[PDB]
RNA sequence: CAGGCGCCGAGGGUAGGGCCCGUGACUGGGGCGAAGUCGUAACAAGGUAGCUGUACCGGAAGGUGCGGCUGGAUCACCUCCUUU
RNA sequence: AUGCGCAGAUACCGGGAGGAACGCCGAUGGCGAAGGCAGCCACCUGGUCCACCCGUGACGCUGAGGCGCGAAAGCGUGGGGAGCAAACCGGAUUAGAUACCCGGGUAGUCCACGCCCUAAACGAUGCGCGCUAGGUCUCUGGGUCUCCUGGGGGCCGAAGCUAACGCG
RNA sequence: CCAAGGAACUCUGCAAGUUGGCCCCGUAACUUCGGGAGAAGGGGUGCUCCCUGGGGUGAUGAGCCCCGGGGAGCCGCAGUGAACAGGCUCUGGCGACUGUUUACCAAAAACACAGCUCUCUGCGAACUCGUAAGAGGAGGUAUAGGGAGCGACGCUUGCC
RNA sequence: AGGCGGGACCUAAGGUGAAGCCGAAAGGCGUAGCCGAAGGGCAGCCGGUUAAUAUUCCGGCCCUUCCCGCAGGUGCGAUGGGGGGACGCUCUAGGCUAGGGGGACCGGAGCCAUGGACGAGCCCGGCCAGAAGCGCAGGGUGGGAGGUAGGCAAAUCCGC
RNA sequence: AGGGUGAAGCUGGGGUGAGACCCAGUGGAGGCCCGAACCGGUGGGGGAUGCAAACCCCUCGGAUGAGCUGGGGCUAGGAG
């Protein structure tokens, strides 16, 4: 129920460079989901560029474990939703119910592995921080116990145990930096599912980047009658600014957002 | 892995006679089984060029020494060929 | 018998390809005619020794890193040739 | 110089993480078509040395062509970079310094699967057999193991070979 | 409808005519070996009678659709017989190619774009509207969500 | 027009809105319940009759729920838990009417006008609806028992 | 509406160690290619108080996709 990434369409003209992925559990998911709105127009004013959908499925999924903290599960199997940067689980809880859970690094439709106050540090179980074995490898990881698994690294796999000070454990996360979360608050054991997907390569953009649901962006798009920067002629402007009244792009956000010292250092950066 | 046991009962279902302790026909039972469990292995590996080399030239020799079987007589030889299988 | 009927193809035309020939501003280039405007690797540890395959950088010879081949000088270690 | 440190480093102590490498032993030593191959453990494997003389019965030596194989560099996607590190940036230089030196830091260096075959690819010396003093050392298999014998490595080394080394 | 000539008309072969239906012969420089090929250039078909094979339908025998195949031959200038129906080749600048628009001239560049790089934000993200409220964003959660100049890909992006 | 349609029912987007959060005011936002669809769901068809309407009328044939009863049968008894109706796109085997089409095949009113042919000649038609009973196709799965540490708060129903 | 194209997987036959990979059959995917209904509307032509407050003709591009389309809705006018 894996999933092969490179099948790529060959020649089929200019829908050239085509990358197929599929995840071998294939069956259609089940029982527990709804589906969302049709959001990019919201609280009726409209918003935010590209946007435009292409079908319609759409998830619910656990993103709480502390909730019979113990149950074992075994692995439903694989499958996914129309959402999510790495596929899913379906996972099957011992007592009865189940729940759409992660995909951590390539586990095993079948296996056992559940969490709580003590789960066996493999990929798969979950653990109050504290169960940090440090150096080890997790997501979803939540601070601010009962928040919720807070910081769902998408198909992140990013939760990089680094030591520990206080009520609060040293993590590295996907971007490059390192924040803290007091112990008892908690992380999905392991990585995430997904990166090749992160590589994929789709065809004829309109094609596939509409069918990705988002449609545009089109910058100082000549007559700047608004497009912040300039335009009615080639030439790219000078000003340094962007869209929406905009500040270029290289100033900060951030400020007191007692947030911020509050935890975390490395700042904002990488060097790939 | 290479079980001497087995080896010498078949060593024996084919020297013909019970006083083959080193024939044509035992070059034969042994470069065959020998390459081929060998071989196997060989797959569920990929990479092992040195010894997979050697394989080669070893089933190259056997091969040969066949050559000769045919050369005085491949008769006897087919029903060789036959009651293993390798080349069809 | 004459002609009629039949392909036959010398021949020429239209189209297309192939081998070679010549051939074109500009152009990468190749070889040389004592007396030149620059630096100078290499041979003396040629002064980071060199040489080389590779990669990359530079007015230029070339330098630099990966790896290596000695056709690499001086003491310090041992085996082995002779010998007052 | 430099760049880094009293917003305390450089040294000392404890703890953390990870990548790479693999000391003494280990050798002038060993295994491999070659390339080249090492901390130990285990999985599977191949070459290959000795002795009983037991088996077969010369089937064997050669290899144009092809076929697989392999330095390091570099490419391809997907991991990873502790250190080292062309490139780049400095600092030192001379008259010049793009390089030899010191201070930095990428790619790469490393793993998987794919790809290049590349060469002072070397012993610059194709392979296969048998004939011609000895001397010495060293590793390894068999023995009546002051040694002998089969095998394997450096050394000295008559004859002899070469234009000369030097092979022996 | 034309002939004689066949673009010299003409800023432009604008137009219009050529040409076009399927089956067989055959098919160039280049190439991301998908293709440029409906390249291109030939030849074919109508209808008769004759010998010869096939996939239908209760075996299979007035029951039908596929080509058969080939042979001799029939009548016109004429045989996709009328109507549906490629003119073509060479070559250069741009742009990749699919596209949207300019409702009212402006088939088409521009804008899309896939895919490049910079760079912004720690999620009660950052912006976008809002008088709070609030939504949006994202039940997404830095391989993710924004600001951007470019715009397959190939080589390549140096000096302050 | 009980049986066609729409309401006498369902709901999404979506509007409303008891609560609640919120504005100088007028309002902004809004769960719940509601409103809100040729999207859901539901019980009839064909032949005949008017200047004129029809599966609404007539007639033949086939049902629909709700009320009163009686007759037989049961832990019956919410709409709250559940299961369940529920769903791409491309394509696509197998099986039935529609619906094409030749029957000289049977019914029929006629004809050769014209050289001819009365001869498997023309011309017209050769069905449509039918409880279910039944015979083609398939079209939509599990019996238990128990544990039944979830239940999907509350219990044999689902799921482990 | 209709027609051609002819990938991936697979099945078998072919060559090593197995394998690459080949060939063939199957297949019959989006691009699409050809071309109506559908959707756009240059290229030329035909009206100037014209059938018309944007048309008719000959013609032409896409002709499964960022496609076209009926019904039901929300954003709006210094805002969309
Ligand atoms: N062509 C040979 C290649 O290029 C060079 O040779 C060339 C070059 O060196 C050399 O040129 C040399 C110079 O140097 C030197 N420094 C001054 C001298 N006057 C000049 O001479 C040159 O010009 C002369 C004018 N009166 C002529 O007579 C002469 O033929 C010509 N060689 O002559 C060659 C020209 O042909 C390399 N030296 C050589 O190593 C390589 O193989």
């Amino acid at each position: 129920k894996f999933k092969p990434y490179t099948p790529s369409r060959r020649f089929m003209t200019v829908a050239d460079f085509s990358e197929i992925t599929k995840t071998e559990p294939e069956k259609s998911l089940v029982k527990p989901l709804k589906k969302t709105g049709g959001r990019n127009n919201q609280g009726r004013i409209t918003v935010r560029f590209r946007g435009g959908g292409h079908k319609r499925l759409y998830r619910i999924i656990d993103f709480k474990r502390w909730d019979k903290v113990g149950i074992p599960a075994k692995v439903a199997a694989i499958e996914y939703d129309p959402n999510r940067s790495a596929r899913i689980a379906l996972l099957h809880y011992v007592d009865g119910e189940k729940r759409y859970i992660i995909a951590p690094d390539g586990l095993q439709v079948g296996q056992q592995v559940v969490a709580g106050p003590d789960a066996p540090i493999q990929v798969g179980n979950a653990l109050p921080l504290r169960f940090i074995p440090v150096g080890t490898v997790v997501h979803a990881v939540e601070l601010e116990p009962k928040k919720g698994a807070k910081l769902a690294r998408a198909a992140g796999t990013s939760a990089q145990i680094q030591g520990r000070e206080g009520d609060y454990v040293i993590l590295r996360l996907p971007s490059g930096e390192l924040r803290k979360v007091h112990g008892e608050c908690y992380a999905t054991v392991g990585a995430v599912g997904n990166a090749d997907h992160k590589n994929i390569v789709l065809g004829k953009a309109g094609r596939s980047r509409w069918l990705g649901r988002r449609p545009h962006v089109r910058g100082a798009a000549m007559n700047p009658v608004d497009h912040p920067h300039g335009g009615g002629e080639g030439r790219a402007p000078r000003g340094r600014p962007p869209a929406s009244p905009w500040g270029w792009q290289t100033k900060g956000l951030k400020t007191r957002k007692r947030r911020k010292p509050s935890s975390r250092f490395i700042i904002a950066r990488r060097k790939k | 892995p290479i079980t001497k046991e087995e080896k010498q009962k078949v060593i024996q279902e084919f020297a013909r006679f019970p006083g083959d302790t080193g024939s044509t026909e035992v070059q034969v039972a042994l470069l065959t089984l020998r390459i081929n469990r060998l071989s196997e292995h060989l797959k569920v590996h990929k990479k092992d060029h040195h010894s997979h080399r050697g394989l080669l030239m070893m089933v190259g020799q056997r091969r040969r020494l066949l050559r000769y079987l045919q050369r005085e007589d491949p008769e006897r030889y087919r029903a060789l060929i036959e009651k293993l299988g390798i080349r069809g």
